[PDB]
RNA sequence: AAAUUAUUUUAAUUAAAUUAAUAAAUAAUUAUUAAACUAAUUUUAUAUUAAUAUUAUGAAAAAUUUAAAAAUUAAUUUUUU
């Protein structure tokens, strides 16, 4: 006789509590664009005095050594240890003011650890440009 | 609780055996079942189900299967544990040439994540070329032969390294043979033979994926829904309801609400006179 | 097998009547009465002569408007560790102050806080730069963390000075011992 | 109720046994370390002050003992002591009869 | 017969208690159900007072309150102090001067109308605490009334059974049980 | 014999079996690891996600407030330079190799004084228990 | 979990030597209570130990110099134990070249020792 | 602060605390397996496993047994009073391997005769102690004479 | 005593002085103690006819005070006098199971020493008053009125609640302190 | 004296809150993290919350402070059960320091995988995401602009329905309501597989 | 078939197959005596053996499977000092 002891948040939860909708807002986020400006905002968040850097890069170790981003010191973080959740201990506490962004290598990736964020109760990231933050080389 | 003289002499009020080492496997011996011998992981592989005696004298070492994997590892019947590189050289300046040969494979029959797309230069095969070829040469040494094969050959990519292996070889035997051991071109060749195989199993691998064919990281089959590109609930789609559809209305069983006001069909009771 | 009768012998002499007189009637009884003693008396006595003590503090605490049900849980909180055996003795021999024990629960008063685990004393983050004479700044640190605490423990004659006793210079007595 | 739910870090409290137990300068940092290595090791009772001496209240490991025979090694050091016929027990293997 | 140990209850089979309930399997054995349990279990809760506090007196399952909601009557008097260590220094007034107050109350209740040749006796026997403390408890009148003659079996030794070395004295201290 | 019905306060509190399982099989789940890093605090409230019915806020009277006070704490070694600032001081007594005695002041080593084999007369009580027989620590 | 250690005769209570009756110490040697807590400063006469068994002598200086004198106060004179505490507070002072006074503080544990009984 | 923290990024691992919450006996002959191999057999023990990856296994064939709680380590070194910078793998490499039931060996008699040669090389040390004054002794005695003749 | 406000030593002193009960923790067993009297405790390993203190001590009590130490008090001194320590009356065990032919006569003697307590003394020390049914430390300290006084609970909105004699519903709790 | 340490290092967390402000009483809800049976603690919680173990003389301040001590001062002996606890707390370090002298050891090599969960159960919970990466987990992106959502709540109905009673009291509805399977007289549990 | 005489102890367990003008014999178990530390992991955890002694054919509650079974049969985890 469950429900009358525990509440309706039980037998009827769909205990998914990971991604039911997440995983949508990540690809639209993925059609919309990143640019220039959407990374000189973030630039701003360099020009910040406080160092904690914005963008992060979910890139094979290999992929990286060819295409080296990491001059504004930004993170390089292995898209488990975001998907997993070994990364939480490294994010901004304001979950509703921050937007870091994501680079990978191709922008299915991205999205794909986007997502996990959002997941992670991340509410802003557009989540993806691999080549504009190399024009955008600050 | 119900402690009694001892270690092992717990509650010793439930009326099981104490002392008894539940943690030992049982001696199953004789019995035939697939649970048999076999380590609890095991237990699916009902193909080759382990009962019998013999098992039992030689998984455990019983009476003459004592040393039962009479050949265990550790044993070479091929090359008896001496690594076949010659250092009989003519010349000794010459003798540190033949240092890293491939015994086999190395790269394919490991399988490792090669995550090097097929467009890199070759510079970035050189650390899994090393795990292989360290005492033969420095990692920094390797990097030294893996880019003068990138400057003076026409050679760039592993893809290139996969598709003109006859050509590569012809440059290291007319302008090389002095510096780059041939040993790292035969593995640069195994391992450029892998990794364009490996691109070609992921590169598939995705290709399946939007296909639908979805499986795990270890790979087993996953089935799982396709993304939504319409209506969810079907509206032209829809099987007809399967109950038989004597609406609320024409037999008014019950759920039925109405307006005292709009009382229907009285025709002989009270709407014969209506208001 | 050993009835251990020389045990026994003697002690149907208290026994009834037909046991006394024949003695392999007389030790079969007592040597079942004996053997269901101490299985009654391992197993047994105590669920229930552990009930007569939880059944007077109960009817003692149900005197002053408490239940068992909630003394036996609001003692626990207060961290007040009184085995039941003793509320009995309390229940009975000193009811005022039993009654204290029952006013404090019911009492909104903060219970004591549960016992802060070893905390690193900050001088092990200093290096110090070692001087043969000086002493290490952690040590200075425990030590007068174990004396202020030694003249804390009972009336003594260790310089006896009234409510806190001379420390600065307890820390250094061994100069007093050097020449 | 018995299904209790509690912080089973709990159960184990450290608020007696620390790492200045074990390591009884840690705070200090060199690091040394002085640990109770098993229930075998420990060497016996042993009087804090000698006015206070431990009081002798037997057990049944000495209240019930035997008289010394006369071991083979005994009477090999000093056979000034092997006086009668019944000091030649039989040979040590020789537990007894069946 | 397969006389084998490991093949059944090592020697034979007994039923001890932890066995008739509780046996293999916990849902007891076929026969020998049990004894029932004749204990005597604790009494419910009596009902708490009324709020008339307004500061949720009424919670049951809160941090602040302690379970027990006993403001029953000369507990004002019972005014406790906070000592050093944490404890708690509990001034109440003494045995004597509640009896003493009990016979006021008392002596006062029963003499509107008539006291009692009942209440007479009551106001004796509260009156005959602060003097003399005459106890009226089982748990020492048990223990009184017995003390006193194991006592006396000491001091006149009548034993009539000097031996008793401890193997004759281990039946009895235990065919006695408390 | 099952015969008649499990009583409910069982089921009930076996109810809460499952959702201890439900609530190991949580633990079970984390990551092996934490990305951390130095100069931030230890834990700044950096708990697992456990913030589902959150408890013993009161930073006193809270089991967790003697290691807590710790972790949230501004964290000394705030940099892995900072850790061979404070790693070069610390010693080790009594390792087994080879050592140099003149890196101190005027310290004159021990167990160059008394032996290897004779123990420091530790006073033994009860609270004061120290290490007994040692000649057994040398494997 | 807790395993209560086993009994086994070499834990007896062996009985501290005495030197003999009708001996003193220089005899062969020139042939050649008030409540106080002891149960604080046992532990911390060990805390010296492990800081003078570790190499931190100058700090375990400065412990046993509290332990002699609680020990000096607790004791009467020429009491044995009060001079165990003079004794490792004298090898103290080496490891820190005091020698001065280990020398002194040393040498005053046999006046000390050969007093008593 | 709105910004992915920038750092060099140290990681901790998770200490699990295991206790025993329902009895072993009732459980089959593997789940008691998994219990030994987490040094826990009777109702109400409890250990302190680490979270490498094949203990996350063992504990979780063993769920519905145990009643885990993890650790990040930096909640570990305060547990227990413990500077930050000492890390685990120096503490360690204090105590001594022959702990309390110092090791673990495949039979009741193979432990019995790791604990027989452990109370042998205790003999020979001090044997090996006794002829070392002996060989000293006869080394002098052997130059005393030598330079006796000179 | 001692406090930190000086009117409440001036309230508290008289109550301390008198025969105090304090309720020890020796040997994994608690007692209740008065100073003249006999216990018998598990053996503690000490001589005959010498002084000892216990240190475990959770609750001392006098004619009018009681000092419910949380978990230990500290400061009080409870010493006592080793007489006897001897092993107490012999209760036998017989065990042997009715299956097996063998029987194991186990005397357990309970080695225990009996103590005879003589000091029994109290040095608390009071921080300030503290009211009951809402903890806070209060500031003043006035030894005739009440911090918690008590109000009828009969709010007279209920007919089944039961109304005692009337004699005990009308009550006040007598003003002791002066 | 008496004495009081409750640890190895004395100083007690201040018992009393302020010479008058609000006590800070603690957390009397037991940590069963689901908020709707909200359950109390059950004096075994408010033990092992106090610091003894779940029973009285285990690891508290009942069983680290002497048994006694000698009036004058000098303190007990070593009990020979005494001795045996220390062994015990030491071995409970150590189990601590060693299971992380290994955990510190394989952060170091990497040998810490960065999918939480062994292979095993990761095929037994389906809460552990599907570790793919350069793919989505449901075979192709939602390639159609989702303005794509469906929401289990439409259709999905769970709702505990009263079956209402067949109405006697009115005469037309008892005879529609006559739902001819009350022969459910065959429900003898007859013989599934044999006859 | 009925018996087989000496308390306070100090290492655990079951097994179920080849055969029988149907059980003194064999495995497997148990037992007595004795053994040597082969990658696999935690710094976890592990009764594996040899040599002899051995008058045994049938496994609670489950999970199912044969059978008119109306239980027997297969099954396999229990099996209290």
């Amino acid at each position: 006789n469950l429900n009358k002891r525990y509440g309706a948040p039980y037998v009827a939860k769909g205990y998914a509590s990971l991604d039911p909708r997440c995983s949508l807002d990540a690809y639209s986020s993925f059609q919309q664009t990143v640019t220039s400006a959407d990374m000189k905002k973030a630039l701003l968040s360099i020009d910040s005095t406080s160092s904690g850097a914005l963008v992060i890069d979910v890139r094979s170790e290999p992929e990286r050594r060819l295409r080296p981003l990491l001059s504004p010191a930004i993170v390089a973080l292995h898209p488990h240890d975001i998907l997993s959740g070994a990364a939480c201990p490294i994010l901004p506490s304001n979950k509703e003011r921050a937007e870091m962004f994501v680079v990978a290598s191709e922008a299915q990736r991205a999205v794909n650890a986007c997502t996990a964020l959002r997941r992670w109760g991340f509410s802003r990231v557009t989540a993806v440009s691999v080549d504009a933050v190399s024009e955008a080389i600050a | 609780a119900s402690t009694a003289k001892g270690y092992m002499n717990r509650v010793m009020v439930y009326a099981h055996r104490r002392r008894k080492a539940r943690y030992l496997a049982p001696k199953n011996a004789h019995v035939r079942s697939p649970l048999a011998h076999k380590m609890p992981e095991e237990y699916g592989n009902t193909w080759d189900p382990r009962s019998g005696v013999e098992w039992h004298n030689r998984m455990r070492n019983r009476n003459h299967y004592r040393h039962w994997p009479w050949a265990r590892w550790t044993d070479d019947p091929v090359r008896f544990h001496q690594d076949s590189v010659c250092h009989r050289t003519v010349s000794a300046l010459s003798t540190v040439a033949n240092n890293g040969a491939p015994e086999w494979d190395y790269y394919a029959e490991v399988g490792q994540a090669y995550e090097t797309p097929s467009h890199f230069p070759l510079s970035y095969t050189a650390p899994f070329i090393y795990q292989y070829t360290a005492q033969c040469w420095s990692r920094e040494d390797l990097q030294s032969y893996l880019e003068r094969i990138e400057q003076s050959s026409g050679l760039r990519t592993i893809a290139d390294a996969a598709s003109r292996r006859e050509a590569l070889y012809t440059w290291w035997h007319n302008a090389g043979m002095n510096v780059i051991p041939l040993g790292v071109l035969q593995h640069l060749e195994l391992v450029s033979r892998d990794i364009v195989a490996q691109n070609a199993r992921k590169s598939y691998r995705i290709e399946q994926h939007e296909r639908g064919i979805l499986r795990t990281p270890e790979m087993e089959r996953y089935y799982a829904l396709p993304h939504l590109r319409g209506p969810s609930m079907p509206v032209q789609l829809a099987q007809p309801s399967g109950k038989y559809p004597s609406g609320k209305f024409t037999q008014m069983m019950e759920d039925v609400a109405i307006h005292p006001l709009q009382k229907p069909d009285a025709r002989y009771k009270h709407n014969m006179y209506p208001a | 097998y050993y009835r251990a009768t020389a045990e026994l012998d003697r002690l149907r002499g208290m026994l009834r009547g037909r046991a006394r007189l024949e003695r392999k009637v007389g030790l079969k009884r007592i040597t079942f009465l004996m053997r269901t003693q101490t299985r009654y008396r391992v197993e047994q006595k105590a669920h229930w002569e552990r009930a007569i003590v939880r059944k007077n503090v109960d009817s003692a605490a149900h005197e002053h408007g408490s239940g068992w049900q909630h003394l036996r849980n609001d003692l626990a909180r207060q961290n007040l560790m009184l085995l039941p055996r003793t509320q009995q003795q309390l229940a009975q021999y000193e009811p005022l102050a039993f009654r204290a024990v029952m006013e404090l629960c019911a009492s909104r008063v903060a219970p004591p806080p549960p016992p802060m685990t070893a905390q690193v004393p900050e001088e092990a983050y200093a290096t110090r730069p070692e001087d043969p004479k000086v002493a290490h700044p952690a040590a200075r640190r425990q030590l007068e963390e174990c004396v202020e605490r030694m003249l804390c423990t009972g009336r003594s004659d260790v310089l006896q000075r009234e409510g806190p006793r001379t420390t600065q210079a307890w820390m250094d007595a061994w100069k007093e011992y050097d020449l | 109720r018995y299904r209790l739910f509690h912080p089973v870090h709990q159960t184990v409290p450290f608020h007696f046994n620390p790492v200045q137990s074990i390591f009884p300068l840690i705070y200090e940092n060199n690091l040394l370390a002085k640990p109770r290595l098993s229930w075998k090791d420990y060497e016996g009772r042993k009087e804090f002050d000698a006015d206070h001496p431990l009081p002798v209240v037997g057990t049944r490991l000495n209240e019930r003992t035997t008289t010394h025979k006369w071991s083979h090694w005994d009477q090999y050091i000093n056979p000034q002591i092997t006086q009668s016929w019944m000091y030649l027990t039989q040979t040590p293997e020789y537990v007894g009869p069946r | 017969r397969a006389q084998h140990p490991n093949a059944g209850t090592r020697f034979g089979r007994v039923y001890n208690r932890g066995f008739v309930r509780y046996g293999f399997g916990g849902f007891g054995m076929s026969v020998y159900s049990s004894k029932k349990d004749r204990t005597f279990k604790v009494m419910p809760v009596p009902p708490p007072p009324p709020a008339t506090t307004a500061v949720e007196q009424r919670d049951d399952f809160a941090d602040n309150r302690g379970l027990s909601a006993t403001t029953r009557t000369l507990s004002p008097t019972f005014r406790m102090f906070a000592l050093e260590d944490g404890g708690v220094l509990v001034s109440h007034p003494s045995h004597a001067q509640i009896m003493r107050w009990n016979q006021r109350v008392h002596t006062e209740e029963g003499k509107a109308a008539n006291s009692t040749v009942m209440d007479e006796y009551v106001n004796s026997r509260i009156q005959a605490i602060i003097a003399d403390n005459t106890i009226e408890n089982t748990s020492l009148s048990q223990w009184r009334k017995a003390h006193m003659w194991n006592v006396i079996k000491s001091h006149g030794k009548l034993q009539r059974r000097w031996g008793t070395p401890d193997f004759v004295m281990g039946a009895r201290s235990t065919l006695y049980n408390n | 014999e099952l015969l008649h019905p499990l009583p409910v306060w069982a089921r009930r509190q076996q109810w809460l079996k499952r959702d201890t399982v439900e609530m190991n099989e949580a633990i079970l789940r984390e990551p092996y690891y934490r990305i951390k890093t130095f100069a931030q605090p230890a834990a700044f409230v950096s708990p697992r996600v456990s913030e589902s019915a959150a408890h013993e806020p009161d930073t006193q009277q809270s089991s967790r407030y003697g290691v807590d006070r710790q972790l949230r704490g501004p964290r000394r070694a705030v940099s892995p330079e900072r850790l061979q600032e404070l790693r070069e001081q610390l010693q080790f007594v009594g390792s087994i190799g080879p050592k140099v005695p003149p890196a101190a002041g005027a310290g004159t080593a021990y167990q160059d004084e008394y032996g290897t084999r004779l123990r420091p007369r530790y006073p033994q009580s009860w609270d004061t228990v120290p290490p007994h027989q040692p000649s057994r620590s040398e494997i | 979990s807790y395993f209560k250690g086993e009994l086994f005769p070499n834990q007896l209570a062996r009985p501290l030597e005495r030197l003999p009756r009708g001996v003193s110490l220089a005899a062969a040697r020139k042939g050649q209570r008030p409540y106080v807590p002891l149960g604080e400063v046992a532990k911390l006469e060990l805390q010296g130990d492990y800081l003078t068994e570790g190499g931190l002598h100058q700090e375990a200086l400065e412990y046993y110099g509290v332990v002699a004198k609680a020990y000096e106060l607790a004791y009467p004179k020429d009491h044995p134990q009060v001079a165990g505490i003079r004794l490792k507070l004298a090898g103290a002072f080496r490891r820190t070249g005091r020698l001065t006074s280990s020398k002194a503080n040393c040498e005053a544990v046999l006046q000390m020792l050969d007093s008593a009984v | 602060t709105t910004t992915i923290a920038a750092g060099p990024y140290r990681r901790v691992g998770n200490v699990f605390i295991v206790t025993c919450i329902d009895h072993p006996f009732k459980f089959s002959w593997e789940v008691n397996r998994m219990l030994r191999e987490l040094r826990l057999e009777f109702m109400g023990q409890t250990t302190v496993v680490p979270d490498i990856p094949p203990v996350r296994k063992r504990i979780w064939r063993v769920r519905h047994v145990v009643r885990v709680d993890q650790l990040d380590l930096d909640e570990a070194k305060a547990l227990i009073g413990i500077p930050e910078h000492i890390s685990f793998r120096d503490l360690a490499g204090q105590i001594p391997p022959t702990f309390g039931r110092g090791g673990s060996v495949a039979n009741p008699h193979m432990r019995s005769k790791m604990n027989f040669m452990r109370l042998r090389r205790m003999r020979l040390r001090d044997v090996m102690h006794r002829d070392q004054l002996e060989k000293r002794l006869l080394e002098e005695r052997h130059h005393a004479l030598q330079q006796q003749q000179q | 005593l001692r406090s930190a406000n000086p009117t409440i030593a001036k309230a508290l002193q008289p109550l301390i002085e008198g025969p105090k009960f304090a309720v020890v923790y020796c040997g994994n067993h608690q007692y209740k103690v008065s100073p003249g009297d006999v216990i018998a405790v598990q053996r503690l390993r000490a001589p005959i006819g010498s002084q000892i203190a216990l240190k475990k001590v959770l609750m001392v009590g006098g004619p009018r005070f009681t000092a419910i130490g949380r978990p230990l008090l500290e400061h009080v001194r409870v010493t006592a006098d080793v007489e006897e320590q001897k092993r107490m009356r012999n209760v036998v065990s017989l065990f042997s199971t009715p299956g097996r032919r063998r029987l194991r006569w186990l005397d357990a003697q309970h080695a225990a020493t009996i103590l005879r307590i003589r000091e029994v003394v109290y040095e608390p020390t009071v921080v300030g008053e503290l009211d009951k049914y809402d903890g806070v430390l209060l500031k003043d300290f006035h030894a005739d009125r009440h911090p918690n006084p008590v109000f009828t609970a009969n709010d007279g909105y209920d007919l089944y609640y039961p109304k005692d004699w009337n004699k005990v519903e009308e009550a006040s709790a007598f003003l002791e302190m002066m | 004296y008496s004495e009081y340490r409750s640890s190895y290092t004395g100083a007690r967390s201040a018992p009393w809150a302020a010479p008058e402000a609000a006590p800070a009483y603690p957390s009397a809800r037991s940590p069963f993290p689901l908020e709707r049976p909200r359950f109390r603690k059950t004096h075994i919680e408010w033990m092992l919350h106090h610091g003894h173990g779940d029973r009285y003389g285990k690891y508290g301040p009942s069983r680290e402070i002497a048994d006694f001590e000698y009036a004058d001062g000098t303190p007990s002996s070593i009990s020979g059960k005494r001795f045996a606890l220390k062994h015990h707390q030491d071995h409970l370090l150590v189990q601590l320091i060693r299971s992380a002298a290994i955990v510190e050891r394989f952060e170091e090599e990497e040998l810490l995988p960065r999918i939480p969960g062994t292979p095993e159960q990761r095929s037994w919970d389906p809460e552990i995401p599907l570790f793919l990466e350069d793919v989505d987990e449901f075979g192709r992106p939602p390639r159609p602009v989702a303005g794509a959502t469906y929401d289990p709540a439409a259709f999905v109905s769970d709702d505990i329905k009263k079956d209402v009673r067949r109405p006697f009291w009115s005469r037309r509805r008892w005879a529609l309501s006559d739902n001819f399977m009350v022969p459910m007289s065959p429900k003898p549990k007859n013989t599934i597989k044999d006859e």
